[PDB]
């Protein structure tokens, strides 16, 4: 006693080792990249894009 | 208080009807079911059938109920017709075997009902035998029982949660329970009958953790490799071979808060991942482990189910006390978005299931089809899903 919500047929036709090394690199470099760009900015970018217009 | 709850009924609700408007372009799959009984636990059995002359397949669901008040308590075997939505997982070239449709009607009945002592905190299946499964039960008893009780497993002094077999010693058990205490199990199905119930005491005892062990799991690759985790914030790394008495060789602070579950990787030897209270799923490397990987941030309330995916190695589940069950894409990790899909959170956030109305119990990936799930809710909801592959090919 089920109830179907949705079915799409999947029709014919569409896997390499993680290196840990490499995933813990690329974790912290994207943290450093997003506290400059977003945390505690020290100017509004829109102010620039408003004053260049 | 009165208005919280009332606040929080009313989300809910608007969060259901929003779901239900936007299935159809999230799934390829989606399949509700009230269940009788509230189940704890969920895990999918290794077997599928296609069914010769049907649009569907029997695959197999150990379930069990928490009555909780003077009503007995079963362990369930639940038999679903999964529907042949999927040219990949099913060999259609008999032409008696045919394919789904979204008009058609797909059942799911108790197959097996098992009277079992007390609330059924977790069940799984021998992998060795998957005739043979074990439960945690009333008090910390743990059960085996053969589904073609035969044992119980004595050693527990309050109930508890965390059940695993050794994947690489058949009979090989540990439970972690609320009295702090992880129990070691030779179970030899071999001295079962059908008649008595075999009374079994712990191999070893392990007084290393000072707070609730809330989850175990051997390695898949090494037979003496147990991880834990706790209430105490420590993940810990135990030898088997070792003297008990001693200390776990590697303790891992590895949240500030408490750990609810940890899961190893089935293809990448190294990779751990830990789920806690935090709201967060950390991963770990092994070989270098008081320093994390990584942080999966993006649930909104504490983390309690954790399970990677069986066939693709960067692809992990989890859920949350905030009605979400989450897929994260590891190879998405540092990457850059656009300030709209960032709205939306990480890169590795794949996918969202939103479905559910209540705390999820517990889910569990189909290990014979390909991106399906079984998850499991306060309110008898059981629902078997697929996200749509445009989003995962
Ligand atoms: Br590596
Ligand atoms: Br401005
Ligand atoms: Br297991």
């Amino acid at each position: 006693e089920t109830e179907l919500l949705v079915l799409r047929f999947r029709e014919f036709g569409v896997n390499h080792p993680i290196n840990l090394h490499s995933l813990r690199s690329k974790s912290l470099i994207r943290a450093q990249g997003k506290k400059l760009d977003l945390h505690n900015r020290v100017f509004l970018r829109r102010n620039v894009r408003a004053v260049k217009m | 208080e009165l208005n919280a709850e009332i606040d929080l009924q009313k989300t809910i609700q608007e969060e259901y009807k929003l779901w239900k408007q936007n299935v159809p372009f999230l799934y390829d799959l989606v399949i509700t079911h009230a269940l009788e009984w509230p189940s704890l636990t969920i895990q999918w059995l290794p077997d599928k059938k296609t069914i010769p002359g049907t649009d569907y397949s029997i695959q197999r669901l150990i379930l069990g109920t928490h009555t909780s008040g003077n009503d007995q308590n079963y362990l369930q075997i639940a038999s679903v017709q999964l529907p042949n939505f999927d040219e990949d997982t099913t060999e259609f070239t008999p032409s008696t075997i045919r394919r789904a449709q979204a008009t058609g009607s797909y059942t799911i009945e108790i197959s097996q009902k098992i009277p079992h002592d007390g609330d059924v905190n977790r069940a799984r299946y021998m992998p060795q035998k998957p005739e043979i499964i074990a439960t945690m039960g009333e008090g910390g008893n743990a059960y085996i029982f053969d589904t073609t009780p035969q044992a119980v497993l004595k050693g527990h002094t309050a109930e508890g949660f965390g059940l695993c077999w050794n994947p690489n010693l058949p009979g090989n058990l540990a439970t972690g329970a609320e009295d702090q205490v992880i129990c070691l199990w030779d179970v030899q199905t071999q001295s079962f009958t059908s008649s008595e119930t075999k009374v079994i005491s712990p191999i070893a005892k392990y007084h290393r953790h000072t707070d609730i062990v809330n989850d175990v799991q051997f390695h898949p690759q090494h037979e003496a490799l147990l991880a834990s985790v706790s209430d105490d914030c420590t993940l810990q790394i135990h030898d088997t071979r070792l003297n008990p008495e001693e200390e776990a060789p590697k303790v891992i602070q590895a949240h500030s808060k408490a750990i609810n579950a940890v899961a190893i990787n089935p293809f990448n030897d190294y990779l751990l991942a830990t789920a806690s209270a935090d709201k967060t799923v950390a991963l770990w490397d092994l070989r270098n482990p008081y320093q994390r990987l990584h942080t999966l941030e993006g649930h909104e309330d504490e983390v309690y189910g954790l399970e990677w995916s069986p066939h693709d190695e960067p692809i992990l589940a989890s859920s949350s006390t905030d009605r979400r069950v989450c897929i994260w894409d590891l190879e998405k990790i540092g990457e850059e978005q656009t300030p709209e899909d960032a709205e939306d959170g990480s890169p590795e956030l794949l996918f969202m299931h939103g479905g559910h109305t209540n705390r999820i119990s517990e889910f569990s990936w189909c290990p014979n089809e390909r991106w399906v799930v079984g998850s499991l809710a306060d309110d008898n909801i059981l629902q078997i899903w697929s996200p749509s592959r445009v989003i995962w090919g």
